[PDB]
């Protein structure tokens, strides 16, 4: 985000292709596969279901 | 000027600085020992070689020196213990022979083991 | 602590002499910057003397 | 790299360069306070 | 905003747990062969004595759930936008409270661990209450966790940037410059 | 001698001394004055 | 001020670490085993930092900070720059090659003190004594380094009595290898 | 000593004179190729069966400062005071209880109390061991004070014990101070059972299967020996607390416990074992590197049978501190009562 804001001059929101591509890729491909394991384990205990 | 002085002075200075800062940094915490600086003092002292307890004496009754006289009275104390040093490094110590000097500088007594326990 | 700095710093230097003299037992010396003809052989290219003139499995 | 970068050649460059900055430096403060 | 998503959470959460717990005749308590085959209750079934008290747990929790679907419901405005101020009390007071409770259950050793559809609704609701406490006290606009978002982001974007002209590549070079 | 290392010590090794060695030591041992 | 600060937070910290002091003992080693081996950045950062990273650096800074000699730093270090100085140019004189069949054959009969593989494990450096220069024979031609008293260099032969009449199958000590003369051979 | 403190091996020259050739012995001693590490010591099985260590383990649980929650997060709120496991003599276990409840249903066996109370009265026949180790930081005060109260209620709440009769008196042979009689004892003549019976004849006739006569004793008996316990009992604020200052304290000066001397480390191991007639052995272990492991005996009283049956009946007893170990440990007693052995080393 830092650096497609410095070259594109402009900071990529939901309007926009870039920030949907970004988002696929990246988060849902790359950190998700795990932060998913993570609130399965740390964050869905607290609430009814465990 | 003269890099090649410049750089060795440069670490050695940074080096230096980091230890009395560390020194610094653990006289706050645990602060210094009261009377176990007597004991430092005299395992500092024991190491002085015997041709330096001559001025040690003549540190202590009064006749040391201006400032200046020490400083060229503990020089030849120095060079003595220096040439002392020399032969015992060519023609060996007090109580060896060049047997001893040829037996020592081939290694070939070991430490001795029974005696250690 | 004045005195114990001075011999002690006399010994040192001593010892250090003795070093680099001759047959001293324990003693870290301290090495310089060499700057002079440096290794004198970067200065040349023999390339064509020793390969005797007078890259396809690469690709 | 280092090896390199701290040649001879290129520490007697890296000498007379600051030794003719500093001169600079200096002298040009002697004429401005000079003024 | 997040009034919205925490009553409506423990609205599926509650209703869950009722889908769950009224449907089920109930569940079995592990054996743990050979613990003690005489006295002791082990080696048994569960009573008589705590159907009933699943069925009183369940009937609460429906109606927890019921007051968080009216409240939700009605509140979705913010008729009455402050007459809650006092069921605000019974809605949360109660569930610290219900926590407090679970809260001191490890201490008087009892088990929550193994079973599943008695004390997870409890421990969540429960949860769910205080932080309905905290929507309520410190007043999430549901546009300043995205502002936390956006410092958080800022913050990160000016250590790339420093990063980037200090070990990668000097801002000087990689942008044209002009007038020549 | 049967628990004597075979490996000396990192300190009883001398010093021994390079022709460039022996040569810094003669100039500034006569000029040492 | 910044004494200030010091003379303000050393009695507080004193006390606090003096309170525990079994984690602040293990914190100490965890901290300083992670900051000798940077092996902790990969995961942490993305950036793995133990390929640049130099240990015997940093554990040869410590001691020269812990026991102020600053030559055990030094010394490391410029020998680190100055890489190209440190190639043999005393037993290496002119093509000072031998073949890969003599060096194999000497290596088989115990004639090689030293062999200084390189970088990239594809050349070497035989160190080669000299001949007289390798048993403690007090052969004429090396230098008096051991004497009796009456001034006769010593030596440590021992006759074989398995297999006498033949003096170059006797038993002698080896010579320290700080005193050795050596030939400094070169292999492919 | 300097030659065992070290590690060096050296082979040994042929007595046969020729060439003085080593032997090709050398050996690799799986105890021996065990040191460095840290939690224990792989053996490679039938090592350490010719080594005697004849008490297989049988269970593990742990004492909770507080349990661990499913629910709240990650379960970081379970604290445990200690991480402890159990064993019993093997050999003796096939013996005596693979006799009477052997050859039947493991279930059946196990499902009826008369199994239960079997294992409760004749747990400190077989020298039970319970290695139960720190697993965080412990202040002896605090730990203290928790097994005061621990112990205290399995002290009040217990009854007269149930002990067998010494049929054979086992008169010591100090000129023969390493010979035990156990092997004459089962091939006195080859058809030992009826010298034995005839022998059991003097003392009584066994009660049961296995051969125990058992004696629970009466009213009398009863309460001194509680009273002593709670006597020995009444001794650990004093004897693991004599005086202000710990540097005569008994845990200063060895890596048991910290050198601040008020925090036991983590690694630290207590083995219980108690003997038949009330004796209680005790040793300590720092854990960590295995080559430099230091094993401490912390004391053996004797004729204690009231602290013995609060020990055994409090691991195992009705009112355990944990059924789960309990049950799991009698069930694994039921295992190699059918001759086999747990950690199978055969
Ligand atoms: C926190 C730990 C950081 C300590 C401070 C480091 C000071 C930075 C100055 C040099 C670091 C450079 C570095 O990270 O690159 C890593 C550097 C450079 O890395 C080397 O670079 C060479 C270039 O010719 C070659 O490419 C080598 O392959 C490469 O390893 O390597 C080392 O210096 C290893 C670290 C040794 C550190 C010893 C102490 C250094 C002095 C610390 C300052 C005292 C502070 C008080
Ligand atoms: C934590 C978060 C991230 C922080 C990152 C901080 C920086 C991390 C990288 C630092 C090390 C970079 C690297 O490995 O060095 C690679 C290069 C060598 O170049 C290279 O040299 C190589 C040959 S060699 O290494 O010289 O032998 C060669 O392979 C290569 O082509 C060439 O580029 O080394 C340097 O440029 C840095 C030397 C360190 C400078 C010391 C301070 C300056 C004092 C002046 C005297
Ligand atoms: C409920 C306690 C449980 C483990 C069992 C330990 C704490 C018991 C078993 C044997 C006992 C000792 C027998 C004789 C001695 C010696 C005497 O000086 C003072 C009393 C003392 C220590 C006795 C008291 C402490 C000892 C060890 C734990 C795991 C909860």
């Amino acid at each position: 985000l830092a650096l497609l804001t410095w070259m594109s001059g402009r900071l990529p929101t939901p309007a926009t292709p870039e920030f949907w591509m970004l988002a696929y890729f990246g988060f849902y491909r790359k950190v998700w596969p795990d932060a998913a394991a993570w609130l399965q384990g740390y964050v869905v205990p607290l609430m009814g279901f465990a | 000027p003269r890099l090649a002085a410049v750089m060795p002075d440069a670490v050695y200075a940074l080096v230096q600085g980091t230890h009395k800062l560390g020194e610094y940094a653990h006289d706050l915490v645990f602060p210094p020992t009261p009377e176990d600086l007597r004991k430092l003092e005299q395992q500092v002292n024991a190491t002085i070689p015997r041709e330096f307890d001559r001025v040690r004496q003549r540190y202590a009754e009064g006749k040391i020196a201006n400032d200046e006289q020490l400083s060229s009275e503990l020089e030849d104390a120095s060079f003595n213990w220096y040439r002392r040093q020399l032969r015992t490094s060519v023609v060996g110590a007090t109580d060896e022979e060049l047997e001893d000097v040829a037996v020592r500088k081939l290694r070939l007594e070991p430490p001795a083991l029974q005696a250690s326990l | 602590n004045i005195f114990s700095k001075k011999i002690i710093s006399k010994v040192k230097q001593k010892k250090q002499k003795l070093n680099y003299m001759t047959s001293y037992l324990n003693v870290q010396s301290e090495h310089n910057v060499k700057i002079f003809h440096n290794s004198w052989w970067t200065h040349l290219n023999i390339k064509n003397l020793v390969n005797n003139q007078d890259s396809e499995f690469i690709n | 790299f280092l090896g390199w970068l701290l040649a001879p050649g290129r520490l007697e460059f890296y000498e007379k360069a600051a030794c003719v900055a500093i001169a600079l430096r200096v002298l040009g403060i002697v004429i401005a306070i000079s003024t | 905003t997040v009034a919205g998503l925490l009553l409506t959470t423990t609205i599926v959460v509650s209703l869950y747990g009722l889908f769950a717990a009224v449907f089920a005749p109930a569940p079995a308590l592990p054996v743990a062969v050979g613990a003690w085959p005489g006295t002791a209750a082990a080696a048994a079934v569960m009573d008589g004595s705590a159907a009933g008290l699943r069925r009183l747990a369940a009937g609460g929790l429906l109606l927890t759930a019921a007051a968080s679907h009216g409240l939700f419901d009605f509140a979705g405005s913010v008729p009455n936008p402050t007459i809650y101020s006092l069921l605000n009390l019974g809605f949360v007071a109660a569930a610290v409270l219900q926590s407090y409770f679970l809260y001191i259950a490890p201490a008087w050793g009892v088990n929550v661990n193994w079973d599943t559809a008695l004390w997870g609704p409890m421990y969540g609701t429960a949860f769910l209450g205080l932080v309905y406490g905290l929507v309520a006290l410190t007043k999430f606009d549901w546009s300043s966790v995205v502002d936390a978002v956006l410092r958080v982001a800022c913050w990160f974007a000016e250590l790339t940037m420093w990063f980037w002209d200090t070990f990668v590549w000097k801002f000087s070079w990689s942008e044209k410059t002009r007038r020549a | 001698e049967l628990m004597r290392s075979a490996v000396p010590a990192p300190g009883e090794v001398p010093n021994r001394n390079s022709r460039g060695q022996v040569a810094e030591q003669v100039r500034a041992i006569l000029d040492q004055y | 001020a910044w004494q200030q600060s010091f003379e303000t937070y050393g009695g507080k910290l004193r006390e606090v670490l003096l309170g525990q002091q079994e984690a602040a003992k293990n914190v100490a080693k965890q901290l300083d085993e992670g900051v000798t081996y940077m092996d902790w950045t990969y995961r942490s950062t993305g950036v793995d930092l133990s390929a640049v990273w130099d240990p015997e650096l940093w554990i040869r800074f410590r001691e020269a900070v812990a026991q102020n000699e600053p030559a055990i730093f030094w010394n490391k270090l410029l020998d680190r720059v100055q890489y190209k100085e440190n190639l043999p140019q005393a037993g290496l004189v002119g093509d000072m090659r031998i073949s890969y069949a003599k060096f194999l054959e000497l290596l088989k009969d115990q004639r090689v003190k030293r062999l200084v593989v390189y970088g990239d494990m594809r050349t070497a450096v035989v160190e080669v004594p000299h001949p007289w220069s390798a048993s403690v024979l007090g052969h004429p031609a090396t230098h008096p380094f051991y004497e009796d008293s009456a001034h006769n260099r010593v030596s440590m032969l021992r006759p074989n009595p398995a297999a006498p009449e033949d003096v170059t199958q006797w038993f002698c000590a080896e010579m320290p290898e700080w005193d050795m003369e050596k030939y400094r051979f070169y292999v492919d | 000593a300097a030659l065992a403190a070290s590690v060096r091996r050296i082979a040994v020259a042929d007595p046969e004179d020729p060439a003085g050739r080593p032997l090709p012995g050398g050996g690799a001693s799986g105890l021996d190729r065990s040191r460095g590490l840290t939690g224990a010591a792989h053996m490679s099985g039938q090592e350490a069966e010719e080594l005697e260590l004849d008490w297989g383990q049988v269970g593990r649980g742990a004492l909770w400062r507080r349990r661990p929650t499913r629910w709240l997060l990650g379960g970081l709120d379970g604290v445990k005071d200690w991480e402890l496991e159990a064993y019993a003599h093997e050999p003796l276990a096939n013996q005596l209880l693979g006799a009477k409840y052997g050859g039947r249903d493991p279930r059946a066996v196990v499902a009826d109390p008369a199994y239960a109370a079997d294992v409760l009265r004749a747990g400190p026949l077989l020298g039970m061991t319970f290695v139960l180790r720190a697993a965080r930081d412990l202040p002896l005060q605090e730990v203290a004070s928790s097994w005061r109260g621990l112990l205290g209620n399995y002290l009040q709440r217990q009854a007269p014990l149930s002990l067998p009769k010494a049929v054979r008196p086992a008169h010591l042979d100090p000129t023969d101070l390493n010979g035990v009689a156990w092997p004459a004892l089962l091939s006195r003549p080859a058809a030992a059972a009826h010298a034995a019976a005839e022998a059991e004849a003097a003392g009584a006739v066994p009660d049961d299967e296995m051969g125990v006569a058992w004696r629970v004793q009466s009213g009398k008996e009863a309460a001194a020996s509680v009273a002593a316990a709670q006597q020995l009992l009444q001794s650990l604020p004093d004897a693991l607390c004599p005086g202000p200052s710990p540097a005569a304290w008994p845990l200063t000066g060895t890596k048991l416990v910290d050198e601040g001397g008020r925090n036991w480390r983590r690694g630290g191991s207590v083995w219980v074992t108690l003997q038949p007639e009330g004796g209680v052995l005790v040793q300590a272990q720092t854990g960590g590197v295995v080559g430099e492991q230091e094993s401490y005996l912390l004391t053996h009283v004797q004729g204690q049978e009231a602290l013995a049956g609060a020990v055994m009946s409090a691991f195992m007893g009705p009112q355990p501190l944990d059924p789960e170990l309990a049950a799991a440990a009698r069930s694994v007693l039921l295992v190699p009562a059918n001759g086999f052995t747990a950690a199978n080393k055969e």
